[PDB]
């Protein structure tokens, strides 16, 4: 039962990637047009589509896709919260400069 | 009375034989079940970011 949900939720997974990866693609486009050519593989997740294919008996952890400190919260989300804080502060000088 | 000590050493022998297959089917899950919240927490994150 674990086995056939891990298949689906793996699928999932790479789905979400995809939207992500896709998603972040229009975020650097919609910046760019700005002038702020904002680096793709920065904001970018990379995971491995053959994770699962490796036999059960060997163990896969989110440590060996995201050790400590560099996990999706406590790197990616805070860059990207830091991004959004520097776009607010662009909107406030081009709100004066408006 | 030999059928009897020839019965318990079968059932030892397959005890140790389902043992030796039950450890490696908790290795397994316990594998799994990681693999699954690994999964689920990146889902999150990464919709969360979305």
């Amino acid at each position: 039962s674990r086995k056939l949900e891990a298949e689906g939720i793996f699928k999932s997974l790479l789905d979400t990637l995809r939207q992500y990866d896709s998603s972040i693609q229009n975020l650097t486009r919609s910046r760019s047009q700005l002038g702020h050519n904002v680096n793709d593989s920065s904001l970018k997740i990379n995971i491995s589509e053959n994770l699962l294919d490796r036999d059960f008996h060997e163990g896969i952890s989110y440590e060996q896709l995201f050790p400590k400190g560099s996990g999706i919260n406590e790197s990616i989300k805070k860059s990207i919260l830091k991004l959004n804080d520097e776009i607010q502060e662009r909107i406030k000088t081009i709100e004066k400069d408006n | 009375m030999e059928e009897l000590s020839e019965g318990i050493k079968e059932l030892n022998d397959l005890l140790i034989q389902r043992k030796k297959t039950l450890d490696d089917l908790t290795a397994q899950q316990k594998n799994l079940q990681d693999t699954v919240t690994t999964f689920e927490t990146i889902i999150s994150e990464l919709y969360d970011v979305l």
